[PDB]
Parts: structure tokens; C-alpha cells; sequence
């Protein structure tokens, strides 16, 4: 057992040894390996990606205008995300300007999402390691209905309301059939709720299952279905005709009521349930302020997004904020630079991936993606792994680094970011929550800071959701209904040799796709996800990523039950597919 | 009781999942508490590590020969298995023990069904679907990139309400569903009747909703239930928002070349 | 003036004369005068249809085929109750059988419209005159919240919603355009309802104003569209296939599953909006289970409706059951036959028609629609009427009696009928409802009771309406799939010369259709709809109708302001364009 | 901020127009009536009656004259001077004339109020006439259909609203937006038409594949709306996809082009 010093830890892995694999409510495959002391707190902790499909190998020699479809099933989840990436990059390498409302409505496809995916992971994925479900039995529904009307003005409050849902899980239990709530973690020491907040939050679980259906109705509308809908290198395909014969083969006066009328209901459902139920959590768990920081006070990455100028990518264009800090230096935000290849490098050393130096990091327009299953010395054999051996290969995850710092992205990443930029909106939100809780500031550089910054960036999307939707109005009104730029479609109309860098903000963080295009083919095409950065292995110089470190120091009440290594994991809303890609 | 269902992951993007939970009649949330018993989800269920495989095992001992196996991805061969792994051993050691005690298996989506986008030149991981590896079960497919939200929960609601798997075509898809093409069921296949078509993105005949087969649309080799049942509660498809089919539920669909051409 | 005795009324046209045209919150064209003596008592009443268009001649000379599309257009409210009567009418004549799921998913559409009519009928129709909207801006949001909660398990009762709800009206009245509340009634005597009902019964206004267009939903999928869905003689053509190639072009399971999540929605808001509040308006206007009795304890008629043995409209078919009371025997439930011409019958001295002979009137068989304005002596001119004279012709309206008595149809007298028979669910709701109110059950024999039944049956028939979808799933699983009876579609094959009669329970009440077909063609279409016997005018011997009837005697606060009027007029749910046709 | 003035006359009708309206699900009825437009006058759903609701009709009319929206629903008789149809002791028809005088624009929802519809079907007893046969001095929006669609009726509105025009129209004064194209120019059933695919007796194979419903009756070919493609109810269904050939139900004179069942 070995002991070394990196980023203020002390990794160790002496004591016992725990496996949690797989880690379920998240997207994919991941593996979870640790080490605790005599005192049950952890000491050394394994990030590793138990997938790989290999999306940048099927890349190569696709037409650059396909390349959008491919990428978009990296994941079903964030599904869009990658196809924006894809169609910026793509656009980016030819010099493709597209015209406004096509860059209006990628502005909505995001937002939704963000809504989207923000929401269900509150509820369908994160929120059973807060909430005790089977505790929601013992509830009272009038003090369930007194609590929830004291949080909201949510109409669906009533006694008898809570009544029905509790007995509705009271027959469920009765017919000793608990499906996906069986042998969870239910009474362990580290649910705090009291049982009304328990039956108020599984009844949100269940209208926020059936509330997530209607939000990406804007997707359908726009990009034809959800999950994965379309998109095209110039713009978007869904023309749009308002007042002229065969409206109703397009994007009409009617269709954008539809949209309308989604995105009022998407800021309620965020605004009344989400955010309280958020809220509540925070007041419940505020030891959780000070559990999971990781490099939320060392080393946050965004790139930004959301560019309001279109075909602007600049500072001044993008409402969502980018900028690196490092060193736990926030009075320092750093510009970011996609092309610098000092910035942005991937280290495969503790990775299943072969370079010619492993030693040496490569910006993604030097990348290399060569898959190679060596797990070296596994307590077990190599089709079974009884322990990786995190000293040496250990993940599907390449190691990103930028500057070689070891970056955590996401939404609390993004709030800190957008605060030491002097953000007014975000310094607001921030500082008003954190009143809230009664909580100092550094509270939110944790496992329960990221749950809050999640749930008010859903908060923030919805609202930008009717920003767009009125600026697309807007382009209406003054008749300028262009969806796509034709000018450079044909191949022949193209460089025979370009690159070009799309990059955005996803639910997760930070996303860049890389793309060479040659001879009107895909000559490479290398992605950086941004749980690559989260879920990321160790570098050569033994610098843990962001869930190993936000996994450090964290006592266990239980070892056998890994409710706070899930509670942490889960704040950062992992998804394996992206990571692998 | 409720029928037994087990829903497996291999190598995936959780599209199936989503689209599963988009529906809109079932809701997702009343096929879950009323319908069917789902004892085992990675992606919704609370259990984690060894809590998750102690269901896992339980309920393929417990309901031995009498549970639904639902399949979500594939298994790759490549590296004796390793591209994906499931609790430290190759997904498909796990999918050959879910199959064994299973009654019969849904191939959710394009993924389980054929190989969809990892499988795609040249299938770096050999991508397989499940067909080829489980030989001795009845296996629904249910193609598409993911399948339509109320077609899943259809099926569904077929094998609880009647007991029985919905009949297939030759290449084991619900004739339910899969019996008809795309183009066959199209709203815009008038304009493809008089050579109307869409030539370039948001010309003329974009704007009046033009049939899109000179932008490449799969519609005419594609069977599916989109330009009939529609996607999202009967929102869209991809035809009615401006862009030709790319033929997602067909084998191989990603290699049959350019999405725009023919 | 004149004074004369008729069916224990004194009919009194001497003092003061109030007009009340148009009558608003019904369907179509209605005009009513009153005399009142100088108690504020009315002792005349006069019932006036103040349109027609024709459709008992427009059908001569059709195909017996297209009968149901032009028929159904009698009325866009009660739509699709004519359909089902033509359709009915034309196979009674042919001698046509149609298929189990055709019978079945007729009473489907039936039942969905009787949810549906009957809960925009409560809201949006007579709900104004109960509950006093402006007076909800003077409610209290958690008493509004405390009061629905001792009502109902509903779950939209938070005070933040009600608190929603009455800002909502503050500020649609604050700009002064207060639309269809404009020169209400508000702050009259007679509204009793606590500044909390108000606000309670307001939003459920709005909350049914949403809802009932999904009921509708129903009616899209078995008859393409809601209002005027189709159908055809032989059964439904909403072809099913679960289980075939190309079920995507018919009636499939997904089509299926839509049909029962609209089902299961429809019965809920109905048991806990509908049911809740009318029961609410009982409490608080308890007096009116004593007004506006008129015929409801004299003579009633149903004729049944919803045969669940198909093909079989008899008394062990029937779910709604038929009969008639007459001269307040209760005991002696009659059996109704459509086709004894000395039972139904119309007349027309105080109409608008040419008979032969106005002294006595005509069953459908031998119907006559002869229009003749001629509005005798009236005060002012046949093109301005400020009075019309009721000793003369008065209306566009016929006069049905029933072997000569004038009798009410409609939720009330289907409830009395079903509960003389002994329905053991008819007794039990009706008991319950009266027991929960500490009124007798003679309090259901009023213009209360008539809004109180008709909430019961939209209960009712939400519940049957599930039946009715098991029925069908039923026949399904056993491999019975068919929906028309075709062996009799040609003109060729039906009888030279050939009768039928279609009938059914509308949600007003007892709907006939008499067809006569003749060398391949309509020879003659009579209807009788439910509004014609309840607005009817007088007959020879000056017996008066179900609205003259139920208005007599009534008291008035204000003689300026209809609003007992309008109460009881409401309470039958006038339909004039059905009345008149 | 104040809300467009919308006076709402019912003629010779069945209220279906009213009732596809209240149908909307996108902008919601309720929320097209609270914010979009103000509802100033409409008998079938205003709180006030007789005397009441007529002094609503005389101060709206006066107080926003030229500045209202006039949409009608059914159509006024001609015969019996007028009085088949009797508003206010009076003929409907002069209550048209007062309305449509003041009106910035007029609305003619349905068949009714644009062509005729049912009652203006052969023998047209009580003489029927659309509003533009009466009125010659305005501008009047065809909206046709028995009904028109919900969502259509609530989209023209919201055009109106968001644009502040009238919707362009064909040379019938049908909006483009919605009218501009054939139902059978939409209709996913066309493969089966081009393939000669058709039901020809009710419940036969091809009805249970959802073929053509051309031999049946359908009158699609001649009929312009937006049924195939919008669809109906919230975009549930429309009457070819439920089974039944197409009426031609916007189309003027559709009653009396033949039997439904024929070409
Ligand atoms: S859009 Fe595609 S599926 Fe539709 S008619 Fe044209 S080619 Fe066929
Ligand atoms: S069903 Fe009617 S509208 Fe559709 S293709 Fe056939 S004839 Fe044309
Ligand atoms: N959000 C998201 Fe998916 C990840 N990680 C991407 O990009
Ligand atoms: N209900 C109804 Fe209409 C009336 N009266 C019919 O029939
Ligand atoms: Fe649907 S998991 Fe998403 S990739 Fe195409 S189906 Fe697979
Ligand atoms: Fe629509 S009121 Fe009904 S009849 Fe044809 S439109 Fe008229
Ligand atoms: S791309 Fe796929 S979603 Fe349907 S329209 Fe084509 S099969
Ligand atoms: S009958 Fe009418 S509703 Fe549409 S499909 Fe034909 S125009
Ligand atoms: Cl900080
Ligand atoms: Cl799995
Ligand atoms: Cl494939
Ligand atoms: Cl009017
Ligand atoms: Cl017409
Ligand atoms: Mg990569
Ligand atoms: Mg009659
Ligand atoms: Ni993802
Ligand atoms: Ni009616």
C-alpha cells in the first residue's frame, strides 16, 4: 500500500477496499472503487468508465454535413448537445454563417434541454439518495399539505392528495413488488428528512416523471422528435412560413403556440416544485455544504455558451459566461482557448488507450483514439475484476487537462465562473440562496452546492427559453424568416483542407468537439466531454480529477451501503456515454 | 401481481430509457406502478453496486422462466467483452444469464436490434446485437434511434392486456408497427407523386412543407410507425420538421451512405 | 288580460310584462315574457324559439346513407346524440344489425358526450348564476384553500393558486374590459354563496374550461374530429387493428391507450370538481330545491338509451332506462313505444307550422314541417315585437305531448324514472345526494335538482364510459374485431318502401328520429328533440310546457334583473337549435 | 395594456363554431379570452340576458365603433323578412347590418357565416344567405369548415393579435396559412391513392391498413383545409384517419355535391 500528496490529499490506499459497481441512477457504465481509514473515511478514491463504443473512429471519413447524427448518439440524455457541437465545428472548419432564427432556435433546442435534463436528474436521478421513499409511508397528508404549502404556491397541495399518492405506494409495497425501490438505502442514518417532506418529494418524483414529457415538445416542433432530434450544417431544417399558402407544411402561427404554451408550463413546473423541493433539501442536509468540494475551490472550467450575437462566439455574445480559474485563485478568471494546444490535452497513462508517448498529453487536433484493454495487475483476472489497479490503467476515460490542471466543470463550475466574472443576475441568485440557508458563501463548493446551482440553472434556462422564443417573434414580425445559409452545402464550395473547434456548455460542462475535414471528408473528429473532465483517471504526474477528489476525506456511516459516495457522485449527474464516447 | 420485467444495458446512449419514459398514454409512471414490475433498471433503480446485483440475481432466481428481459444497447465482442463492463465482467456474461431464466426479450431500439451507431464502419468494439448471441428466445425487435415513446409503452400494454407476444415480420419487428414504410404512411408523399421537392434548405418548397427525398429522405426503404403514430404525443416526426428520414430503424441504416443522398 | 286553470296553474297574463331576449348561456336563439304581479310573482310564462332552419325538409330527397352527417348538424353542442338517432332510424328500416364493437363504441361517443356537456353545461353555462365572480375578489386565498380541502381530495387547492386565480381576475377587470362579466347580475340578493365559493367555483370555472377539451379527445379517435365526429349506417368507421400489418392506419393499442388515459381524467375531474361543487351550490342555495318544480312532479319521460345488448333496445338492454310518469304517479312507470301513434305526437296551434287540422296533432310518421311566421296580434309588428301573444302562434318551437300530456325530459326526469324502476345505483346516489344536503328527496323536483342529477349523470357516464372501453378490450382479446355490417350498404337491397325509428337519450332528454325511406331516397325525417318538449308552447287545450311550467310561480327580488328566470331556464340546459331544427 | 375588442353574433347556427373554438389547446381558450383578445359581446357565454346583455351590444358597438373585431358565427334567412331567426324581437339580420357597420374587420367562422352550410343545403328554406351576400363594405376573413379546426381558429386569432394585420387570403378570403393547400395534398393515406389502394366496403383489409378512402367518398381532392396536416383536437385525429372519407366540409356548397358515399 502506497501514500502520495497531490492537489492538498493524501492519496492512500491502505484499509479496506470497496467496489460499488455498477452506479446506477446515472447515464451508462461506471465503476466506483475506494479505500477507507480505521475511522470509515475514505482515503483514496477510483473514477472508472466501464464502457467504449469508439463515435471518433466511426467518424473518420463520414460527410462532414452527417457528421451531426453520428455525434448526437454519443448520448441519449443530453441528446442535441453533441449535434450542436457538431454542427458548430463543422461550420466553424468551412466558415459557415448561419442566419439568425437558425441560431435563435439552436438557442432553444439548448435551453430546453438544459430544462430538460436538469429536472429529471433532480428528481428521477439524484433525488432517492435525499429522499427516503419508503419513510413517505409513515407521513401525515395534512402536515405533508401544511409543509409543502408553507414552500409553494404550487396548486397541487391538497391533504387528500398526499393521501392518494401515499396509498397509492402503500398498495405498490403491498404486493411485495418494490421494483426500482427495492433494496435501496431506506432508513440508513444520513436520511434526514421528516416523513411529510418524504411524501411531498417522492409526489414531485412522480408529476416531475410525468411533467418531463411535455418539455421536450419543443424539440419535437423544431427538430422533428426527442429523443435525438434533427439538425443541419447551415441552420436548422424547420422552415418557417407564416402567412402564405402551404403554412401547414412548415413552422406556422400554430405550431409556435404549441412552443409557447410549453415553455410557460416548463418555468412553472421549475419555478413552483423544483426549486422549493431544492430549497428543502438544502435546509434538511446543510452538512452536505461542507461535504464534496473536490476542486470546486481549486480548479473550475467553463467555455461558455449560448451565443445571443449570431455566429458570435465571443464574450460579449455568449450569455452563459466561460473562463478557467486555477489555484483556488477566483479573483483571477482566465480566458479560454480551444486551439491553444498548451490548453486543452488528454493524458491516457491510467487510461485503456494506446499513444505512441503516454506520457504526454495531446490536444484534441493531435489526438488519438487506439483502444487498448490492459488492466495490468487486478486483484481478479482481466474479464474479472475483482479491484482495478488504479496505479496503473484503470478507465475508458481519457484524462483531459487544461494548462495540466486538473478542472472540475458543470453547473457549480458555471456559477463560480459566472460570479467572479461579476455577473449581476448570478451573484444575486447566489448570494440570496446561500441567505436562505444561512450559509456562508463557501457552502456552495460542495456535493449540496451542486444541487442548488443545478436547480437554479434549470431556473435560468426556462427563463432564457422565452427570451429566444420572443426574439425569434421579433425576427417574425420585421419578416425575416430565414432557417437556413445554402451558400457553402456543396462540397465543392468547401476548403480541401480546414478544421474547426464547436464548443458549448452542456447540462454537465464544458464540451468541445474537434474536427479535421479533408477532401470533403472527416479527416479526424476528437470530442472532450465534460464528464471526460469529471470522471476523469489520473495524469502522469498523479493529479486526481473531480470525482475522485470530491470523493476524498468523506466519512462512510455504513461501508457496505455507499449512500455518500452515490450522494456525491450524483451531484456531479455523471453521464458514462458521454465520458467514453 | 404484475408481469416481471429486467432491463439490461450494454453498450448504449440511454436513448431507449428516455424515450420510454417520454410516454404519453401509458405514462411511464403508471406502466412502472400498475402495470408492469420493473425489479431491475441501472438507470432509475436506488440500489447501487452490491444492493443492485442482489435484485438483479434474486429476481432472475426467484422468477426463474417468468420474467421479461428487456435489452437495452448490445454487447461488444472485442477485448474478450471489456468495452463494456458490468459489475467487473464482460456485459455479455450478464445478458447470457439474464436470457437463460427469461420467458422472452425485447430488443429495444436500433442498438439491441441490430447494432445501430457503434456497430457503424468500423465497429471498432464488434457490436453485436442480441439475435446473434441469444439463440434460444423469443426476441422482439423494436427498432429505431430511439423507437417512438407510444410505441413502446404499446408493446407494453399488448403483452399485459393479451398475454401474448405481438406477432412479427420475418425479421421478428411487432407488424403492429413495423408492417408499413415511412413513405407509405406520408403526409407529404403527394408532393413526391408530382415531383414537388425541397432542393435546398429553406427554398420555396421547404416553406410548403415539399416532399424531401432529393435531400436524402430514407422514407421509402424505412418501416416504422412515424408518419402515422408521430412522435412526442403526436407532435412531430422527423418528415414534418423539415428533415428527410435518415432510415433509423433499418439495419444497417448509418452505412447505406450520405443521409443526403439517395 | 285573460286568466285559465291548467294543471294546477292559474295562467294569469294580466300586470306588468317582462321580456328577456335573447336569453344568454344557452345554445341558439330563445326569447321569454313573463307577467308578474305586484308581489314579484310570475303567473304567466311564455317559452318562445326564436330560430329555425329546416332540416326536416333539407333531408327530403338524401340518401338514407348521408342522413347522419346533415342531421348531426341539428346542434354542435349535444354533437353527435343526432347521428347516433339517424344512424339508429335508418337501420330500424332496413332491418340492419351492426356489430358488437360498433354498438359498443357508439355508447362510448354517447357517454363521452354526456361528460362532456353536462361539465361545460355546470360551468360555463348555468354556473353564473350560482356563483358571483367579482365577489371572489373579495375572498380570503387560505380560506378559499380550506374550504375546497373540506370538499374534495382534488389536488389544486394551495392558497398560492387561489391567490393566483383571484389576481388573475383583478387584473382582467382592472383595465375595464370586463367581457362576459359585463353587466352581470353580481351582488343581486339571490347569490349566497361566501366570497370563498366564489373564488373556489371561479377557478373550477377556468379549471373545466381547460379540461373539457381533452374529454373530447375520445371522439377524435373513434369519429376523426370533436365537434361533429362521423359515423356510418352498419356500425363505426374506425376500423380496428391491433395486431395486423398497417394497424398504424386504424384503431390500434396506442390509439387505445389514448382512449383510456382521456377515461380515467374525465372520471376524475368529474368526482372531484364537478361532483364537490355542485353539492356546494346545494348547501349554500338550499331554497331552490323548493323552485321551479313545474312537471318534475307531474309527468316525466325517458326513453332509454345505451342498449348494452347490441341490436336489442329493449328494457333488458337499455343501461339508461325508459318509461313515462304522468299525473304524479310515480308508481306507474309506462312503457314508451315510438311507433303508437296515439303516444307521441305534436301539435301546433301555438306554433309556427301549417297543420291541416291544428286541433290535433301529428305523430312523426305523419309530421308536417310547414313553416308559417304568423305572430297574430302582437304588441308592435310581425318584424318588432315587443310582446308576442301567446293566445296565438308564439313560437318556432312544435308541441310534443305524450297521449296528450305535456311532459319534462332531461338528467331529472331519466333520474325519477330510473329510481321508480328501482336502479339500485339511481336510489342510491339519489338518496345520498339528498341525505348529504338534509333535504327530502322531493327537493330533487327542482330547479336544485335538475343541476344536482345532472352533475350525478355526468358521474355516471364517466363510470359507464369505462365499462363500455372493458366491453371492447373484452371483445378484442377474444379476436372480435369487427365494426360494420355492410350486406345491406346498397340502396338495391333495402325495402321499396320501409320505416324506422332511431331513439336515444340525448344529454337534454328523449331524442326521436322517424325516417320513412322510399325507392332508395328519405320520403320523410321527423325529429322530436329533447328542448322541443321542454320549451314547448301550449296545445289546444292551452296545457302548458316544461319551462312555462317550472317559471310559474317563481319570485322575483328585482323584476329588472332575470336572474330566477334565467336560473331555471338554465337549469334544463336549453338547446334551441336542437328545440327547432 | 388594452386588449382588441371582439363582438361575437350567432345567425342560423348549431354552435359548433363556439364549441371548436372553446377546444383550443395552444393559445388555451381560457387564456385567449383573459389576455389575448377582450370577448365584449357573445350570447353564449356572457353572464348578462335581455335587457342587460343588449345594453353590452349598444355600448361596446358605440364605445369602440370602428375599432372592434366583428366575428360571426352562422348566417342570416332572407325569408319571412328575416324573422326565421329573431334577435331582440327583431330580425337578426339588422343586428348584422348595426354590428358589421362598426367593425374594423369581420370574421366568418365556419361554412355557416362563409358559404351557407346545412341549412342553406337544398330546398334552403328559410332563404339562408353568407355574410358576405349582406355585407359589401368590409373586409371579411373566410374561416370555413363545419367546423373549422380548433387550433386554426385560435392561430388566425393569434396572428391578428401578434402581427396587428389581417392574415393574407386566397382569392375567397380563406387565410393562405391554413387554406392554401388540398387536404389530399397532405394526406398520409396519398401512398395508397398513387398505388390504387382503396377500401371499398367499410371494415374490408384495407380499411384495417388504413387505405384510400377515395372509393368510399372522400372528398379531399376538391377541398382545401388544414385537416391532414394539423390535424384535429390537439393533433389526435381527422376523419380520414379515423375511417371516414372527407365530407369536402370547407368547401362552399359541400351538402349538395352528391351523395358522400359517391364521386
Ligand atoms: S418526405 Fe420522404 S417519406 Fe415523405 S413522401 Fe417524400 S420521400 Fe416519401
Ligand atoms: S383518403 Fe381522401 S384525401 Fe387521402 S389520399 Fe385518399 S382520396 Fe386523397
Ligand atoms: N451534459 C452532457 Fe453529456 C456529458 N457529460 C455532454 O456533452
Ligand atoms: N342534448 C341535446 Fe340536443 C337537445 N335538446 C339533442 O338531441
Ligand atoms: Fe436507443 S440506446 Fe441510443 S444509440 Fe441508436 S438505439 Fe441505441
Ligand atoms: Fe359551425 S355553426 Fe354548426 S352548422 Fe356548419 S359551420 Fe354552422
Ligand atoms: S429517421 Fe427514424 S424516427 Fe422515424 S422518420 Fe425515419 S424512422
Ligand atoms: S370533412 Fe371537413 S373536417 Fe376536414 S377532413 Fe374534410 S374538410
Ligand atoms: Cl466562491
Ligand atoms: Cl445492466
Ligand atoms: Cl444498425
Ligand atoms: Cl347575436
Ligand atoms: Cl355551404
Ligand atoms: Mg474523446
Ligand atoms: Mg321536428
Ligand atoms: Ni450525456
Ligand atoms: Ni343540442
Amino acid at each position: 500500500s502506497t501514500q502520495y500528496e497531490t492537489q492538498g490529499y493524501t492519496i492512500n490506499n491502505a484499509g479496506r477496499r470497496l467496489v460499488v459497481d455498477p452506479i446506477t441512477r446515472i447515464e451508462g457504465h461506471m465503476r466506483c472503487e475506494v479505500n477507507i481509514n480505521d475511522q470509515n473515511v475514505i482515503t483514496n478514491a477510483v473514477s472508472c468508465g466501464t464502457m467504449f463504443r469508439g463515435l471518433e473512429i466511426i467518424l473518420q471519413g463520414r460527410d462532414p454535413r452527417d457528421a451531426w447524427a453520428f455525434v448526437e448518439r454519443i448520448c441519449g440524455v443530453c441528446t442535441g448537445v453533441h449535434a450542436l457541437a457538431s454542427v458548430y465545428a463543422i461550420e466553424d472548419a468551412i466558415g459557415i454563417k448561419v442566419p439568425d432564427n437558425a441560431n435563435i432556435i439552436r438557442n432553444i433546442m439548448l435551453a430546453t434541454l438544459w430544462c430538460h435534463d436538469h429536472l429529471v436528474h433532480f428528481y428521477q436521478l439524484a433525488g432517492m439518495d435525499w429522499i427516503d421513499v419508503l419513510d413517505a409511508l409513515k407521513a401525515d397528508p395534512r402536515k405533508t399539505s401544511e409543509l409543502a404549502q408553507s414552500l409553494s404556491s404550487w396548486p397541487k397541495s391538497s391533504p387528500g392528495y398526499f393521501f392518494d399518492v401515499q396509498n397509492r405506494l402503500k398498495k405498490f409495497v403491498e404486493g411485495g413488488q418494490l421494483g426500482i425501490f427495492r433494496n435501496g438505502y431506506w432508513g440508513h442514518p444520513q436520511y434526514k428528512l421528516p416523513p411529510e417532506a418524504n411524501l411531498m418529494g417522492f409526489a414531485h418524483y412522480l408529476e416531475a416523471l410525468d411533467f418531463q414529457r411535455e418539455i421536450v415538445k419543443i424539440h419535437a416542433v423544431f427538430g422533428g422528435k426527442n429523443p435525438h432530434p434533427n439538425w443541419i450544417v447551415g441552420g436548422m431544417p424547420c422552415a418557417i412560413n407564416i402567412d402564405e399558402s402551404g403554412a401547414v407544411g412548415a413552422v406556422n402561427m400554430e405550431r409556435l403556440n404549441l412552443v409557447q404554451s410549453i415553455i410557460t408550463r416548463t418555468a412553472d413546473f421549475i419555478n413552483n416544485v423544483m426549486i422549493p423541493d431544492a430549497l428543502a433539501i438544502g435546509q434538511f442536509n446543510k452538512p452536505w455544504s461542507e461535504i464534496g468540494t473536490g476542486l470546486s475551490d481549486k480548479c473550475v472550467l467553463s467555455y461558455g455558451a449560448f451565443p445571443d450575437i449570431a455566429n458570435d462566439f465571443g464574450e460579449k455574445s455568449l450569455l452563459m459566461p466561460g473562463g478557467a480559474v486555477i489555484n483556488g485563485d477566483f479573483n483571477n478568471v482566465l480566458p479560454v482557448d480551444l486551439v491553444d494546444p498548451q490548453q486543452v490535452q488528454e493524458f491516457v497513462d491510467h487510461a485503456w488507450y494506446r499513444y505512441p508517448n503516454d506520457q504526454v498529453g495531446r490536444h484534441p487536433f493531435d489526438g488519438i483514439t487506439d483502444p487498448w484493454y490492459n488492466p495490468g495487475d487486478v486483484k481478479g483476472s482481466d474479464t474479472n475484476i475483482q479491484q482495478l489497479n488504479e496505479q496503473e490503467r484503470y478507465s475508458w476515460i481519457k484524462a483531459p487537462r487544461w494548462r495540466g490542471n486538473a478542472m472540475e466543470v458543470g453547473p457549480l463550475a458555471r456559477t463560480l465562473i459566472a460570479y467572479h466574472k461579476g455577473d449581476a443576475a448570478t451573484v444575486e441568485s447566489v448570494d440570496r440562496m446561500m441567505s436562505a440557508l444561512n450559509l456562508p458563501l463557501s457552502g456552495i463548493q460542495s456535493t449540496l452546492g451542486r444541487i442548488l446551482c443545478r436547480a437554479h440553472e434549470a431556473q435560468w434556462a426556462a427563463g432564457k427559453l422565452q427570451y429566444f422564443f420572443d426574439k425569434l417573434m421579433t425576427n417574425l414580425k420585421n419578416g425575416n424568416l430565414a432557417t437556413a445559409s445554402t451558400e457553402k452545402w456543396e462540397p465543392a464550395t468547401w476548403p480541401t483542407e480546414c478544421r474547426g473547434v464547436g464548443f458549448t456548455e452542456a447540462p454537465r460542462g464544458a464540451l468541445g468537439h474537434w474536427a479535421a475535414i479533408r477532401d470533403g471528408k472527416i479527416d479526424l473528429y476528437q470530442c472532450v466531454v465534460p464528464t471526460t473532465w469529471n470522471a476523469s483517471p489520473r495524469d502522469p504526474k498523479g493529479q486526481i480529477g473531480a470525482y475522485e477528489a470530491a470523493l476524498m476525506n468523506t466519512k462512510m456511516a455504513i461501508p457496505e451501503q455507499p449512500l455518500e459516495i452515490l450522494r456525491t457522485l450524483h451531484s456531479f449527474d455523471p453521464c458514462l456515454a458521454c465520458s467514453t464516447h | 401481481p404484475r408481469i416481471p420485467v429486467v432491463w439490461i444495458h450494454g453498450l448504449e446512449c440511454t436513448c431507449c430509457t428516455e424515450s420510454f419514459i417520454r410516454s404519453a398514454h401509458p405514462l411511464a409512471k403508471d406502466v412502472i406502478l400498475s402495470l408492469i414490475s420493473l425489479d431491475y433498471d441501472d438507470t432509475l433503480m436506488a440500489a447501487a453496486g452490491t444492493q443492485a446485483e442482489e435484485v438483479f440475481e434474486d429476481i432472475i432466481t426467484q422468477y426463474n422462466g417468468k420474467y421479461i428481459l428487456a435489452v437495452e444497447g448490445n454487447p461488444p465482442l472485442g477485448e474478450q467483452g471489456m468495452f463494456c463492463i458490468s459489475s467487473g465482467r464482460p456485459f455479455i456474461e450478464k445478458l447470457k444469464r439474464a436470457a437463460a431464466g427469461a420467458s422472452a426479450i425485447i430488443a429495444w431500439g436500433t442498438c439491441a436490434s441490430w447494432g445501430c451507431v457503434q456497430a457503424a464502419r468500423p465497429n471498432p468494439t464488434q457490436a453485436t446485437p442480441i439475435d446473434k448471441v441469444i439463440t434460444d428466445k423469443p426476441i422482439i425487435k423494436v427498432p429505431g434511434c430511439p423507437p417512438i415513446p407510444d410505441v413502446m409503452s404499446a408493446i407494453i400494454t399488448y403483452m399485459v392486456t393479451f398475454d401474448r407476444l405481438p406477432d412479427v415480420d420475418r425479421m421478428g419487428r411487432p407488424l403492429m408497427f413495423y408492417g408499413q414504410r415511412i413513405h407509405d404512411k406520408c403526409y407529404r408523399r403527394a408532393h413526391f407523386d408530382a415531383g414537388e421537392f425541397v432542393q435546398s434548405w429553406d427554398d420555396d418548397a421547404a416553406r410548403k412543407g415539399y416532399c424531401l427525398y432529393k435531400m436524402g429522405c430514407k422514407g421509402p426503404t424505412t418501416y416504422n410507425a412515424c408518419s402515422s403514430t408521430r412522435w412526442n404525443d403526436g407532435v412531430s416526426f422527423p418528415i414534418q420538421s423539415g428533415h428527410g428520414c435518415l432510415g433509423c430503424a433499418e439495419n444497417g441504416f448509418w452505412d447505406r451512405g450520405s443521409f443526403y443522398s439517395r
